RNA sequence: GUAAAUUUAACUGUUAGUCCAAAGAGGAACAGCUCUUUGGACACUAGGAAAAAACCUUGUAGAGAGAGUAAAAAAUUUAACA
């Protein structure tokens, strides 16, 4: 007996794209619990090494790890071998884990830390503007700002 | 007391990768007995 | 980011693709069922105030 | 010593003897290395992953233009994994 | 991963031998995914200086698929600069004087006008038909999918689905047909 | 064979065939009546 | 029964999300090798064994396309370079990681 | 709603003009034609329409290895008649 909507399979009958079926809810959250309690004892006894994190900082977003090095465009208002903790973490992840914030992390989950080591200034920029054949001829020379920021440690507690 | 030149690349990391970089085989799966696409065998 | 993730990153990148492939199955399946079934688990927003 | 890799700062000669003496004295069957991934072959740029395994089970996978050098740069990432010395470890602590 | 730095940059760096089928399929989308992979389009460190290209062995070029009249419309034009050079074949009389050329010329054509189009069709690999020689049987990784399904035929769709095909209209009795 | 855009039976013997990706005008009868069309 | 990829050949990914809902917490352990998916691996009486120690030298168009061949490129890439480029280039460039 | 306008003082330079939309005039209800009027743009930047003055998008200036966008890709296949 044939369903008042049943089509016979043709080439175009049915969608090209496989059907996809979604797991129910609730096993799905008691899914979620069993794998956010599994990467938390990872994090408990120290199952990680060599953490890496994607921080907006200055307008940029930077994938950092510990010792390392990142030029920021701009004067940060700090003394040369400061301390600071970088805050807004996008993401944090290492080998075999990553975690992912909605669009931050929490800062009792994930702290960054970065040491300013270097004020300097950028090398000389040339604008150069030329129309021609109105005489028109303009030279100015531009000098960046810059800050040399040291990334320390990436840290990560066990709060999942 | 570097000099204030033209820097490349405005970060400077000595440990890029922690999963391992790309190599071509990332992402391909194995195949039964590591065949060869057309081998006879 | 993204790009730097796919090339040092791989299982990270694989991650991704996944969370965004589940992502876009959500939105099919609350497209087909039309109604008011629940919204699922990673279609939920994060509401600032 | 920061930024620099175990075999660079300590040079050895055979990589595939240290690791067949170091799973003797930790009591391990000795490795066997078998080609798990190849490219090329008869070109003059080949690609070969040549795996270590023991007891059918991997430990090791390692890249080389030829089977010889893929085997010893396998034989190093043994090294690396059983002496704690991997890239990915856990960074000094200051 | 821990390899040496040379290791990790030669197994980041190598090329791959991809093989693709021809066998009524679309030459243009077999030049799309050989362009893609001959450019290196395909891999996460792609750069145009880089010089990522993989080799693609493409076979049964002659038997490939033109959808429509594409065999009597289509004009390959060429000029031998003479007076007079001036000649233009059909995609027909052009398979049959060379059975690669429709392949080579469309690669060709989706390749990027730079000097480094040469060297990525140096890399490809055409044959007419099911023979490859031995030494590229043997650097073959990756036979690709194939982009056309192969419309299947009405003599081998097996029983099972003929009668499960339903019957749509019932014919009169004294039809001669 | 007469070209012509517009093809105009000017017998009942007559026929429009299309062949050749054209259609035609052919009488058997009255072999001046056949057209072309372009 | 759901994957949302094939779970075969770089990691085994779940995805998971926080009972807050505020973070999705991401486990990817690596896939290995399997030994059955690999492969094994490869394998005068009264003089010396002389070292067999020829070396023709090809003239400029042969060895340019014998290595052409050799390394699937052009003769463009084989054929010299003047004084000119060849002191313009940096013997010294800089080096990171 | 906004912040400009008039007057007073002192002068230069521009006063050989192009297309587009609209209302017209002359010519052939020709012209990348000529003549007025209203309005744009160009003679200043950038992106698009392939190249590109005049069409479309957009203007106030720098550094960035950030992001959201604007305009922005042509569609069509036709003749049986008792
Ligand atoms: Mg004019
Ligand atoms: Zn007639």
């Amino acid at each position: 007996s044939y369903l008042p909507g049943y089509v016979p399979k043709t080439s175009l009958s049915s969608p090209p794209w496989p059907e996809v079926v979604l797991p129910d809810p609730v096993e799905e959250t008691r899914h979620h619990a069993e794998v956010v309690k599994k990467v938390n004892e990872m994090i408990v006894t120290g199952q990680y090494g060599r953490l890496f994190a994607v921080v907006h900082f200055a307008s940029r977003q930077w994938k950092v790890t510990s010792e390392d090095l990142i030029l920021i465009g701009n004067e940060l208002d700090l003394a040369c071998g400061e301390r600071i903790r970088l805050e807004k973490v996008l993401l944090v992840g290492a080998d075999n884990f990553t975690l992912l914030g909605k669009p931050l992390l929490g800062k009792d989950l994930v702290r960054v830390e970065a040491t300013v080591i270097e004020k300097t200034e950028s090398w000389p920029r040339i604008i150069m503007r030329f129309r021609k054949r109105k005489n028109f001829k303009k030279k100015r020379i531009v000098t960046t700002p810059q800050t040399v920021l040291r990334i320390n440690s990436i840290e990560i507690a066990p709060c999942l | 007391g570097l000099d204030v030149i033209r820097i490349r690349k405005p970060f400077h990391t000595d440990n890029p990768s922690i999963q391992g970089q790309w190599h071509p085989f990332t992402n391909k799966p194995t195949t039964f007995r590591g065949l060869r696409p057309r081998e006879v065998q | 980011v993204l790009a730097d993730l796919a090339i040092y990153e791989p299982k990270t990148f694989k991650s991704l693709a996944a969370l965004a492939s589940r992502r876009r199955h959500e939105g099919f399946a609350a497209a087909l069922g039309d109604g008011k079934e629940p919204e699922g688990i990673f279609s939920r927003v994060v509401q600032y105030h | 010593m920061t930024g620099k890799e175990l075999f660079e700062m300590w040079k050895i000669i055979n990589p595939m003897g240290l690791l067949v003496e170091e799973l003797k004295k930790r009591n391990v069957s000795a490795p066997e290395s078998r080609l798990t991934r190849q490219s090329g072959g008869t070109t003059a740029l080949p690609l070969y992953f040549v795996g270590l395994y023991c007891d059918k089970k991997l430990i090791a996978e390692g890249p080389g233009e030829t089977v010889l050098v893929a085997e010893e740069e396998a034989a190093r990432v043994a090294l690396r994994k059983l002496y704690g010395f991997t890239e990915n470890r856990r960074p000094w602590n200051y | 991963s821990s390899f040496s730095r040379a290791p990790q940059q030669w197994a980041t760096f190598a090329r791959i031998w991809y093989l693709l089928d021809g066998k009524m399929q679309p030459p243009g989308k077999l030049a799309a995914m050989a362009s893609i992979r001959l450019q290196g389009l395909h891999k996460p460190v792609y750069h145009a200086l880089s010089d990522c290209g993989d080799h693609v062995v493409i076979m049964n070029t002659r038997h490939i698929a033109f959808s429509g009249n594409k065999w009597e419309q289509k004009v390959y034009s060429s000029h031998t600069g003479y007076p007079g050079g001036f000649r233009q074949v059909t995609a027909a009389q052009l398979h049959l004087r060379d059975p690669v050329a429709i392949v080579k010329l469309a690669i060709y054509g989706m390749l990027p006008k730079n000097l480094h189009r040469r060297t990525m069709m140096e890399r490809l690999h055409l044959f007419p038909d099911e023979y490859i020689p031995e030494d590229i049987l043997k650097n073959l990784v990756e036979e690709l999918p194939q982009p056309r399904k192969i419309p299947k035929r009405l003599d081998e769709y097996t029983q099972e689905e003929i009668d499960a095909f339903p019957r749509l209209w019932t014919p009169p009795e004294d039809y001669r047909l | 064979f007469k070209n012509k855009t517009v093809l105009k039976k000017r017998c009942k013997d007559c026929y429009l065939v299309k062949r050749r990706g054209r259609w035609y005008v052919y009488c058997k009868t009255h072999p001046r009546h056949k057209q072309r069309q372009m | 029964t759901y994957s949302p990829l094939p779970d075969d050949y770089n990691c085994n990914v779940e995805l998971a999300l926080t009972s807050d809902g505020r973070t999705i917490v991401c486990y990817h352990p690596s896939v290995d090798i399997p030994y059955e998916h690999t492969k094994p691996i490869p394998r005068d009486q009264v003089l010396k064994t002389r070292l067999e120690e020829k070396v023709e030298h090809l003239e400029e168009g042969p060895m340019i396309e014998q290595l052409s061949k050799m390394f699937f490129t052009t003769k463009h890439r084989w054929y010299p370079h003047g004084r000119y480029h060849r002191c313009r280039k940096n013997l010294n460039p800089p080096k990171d990681r």
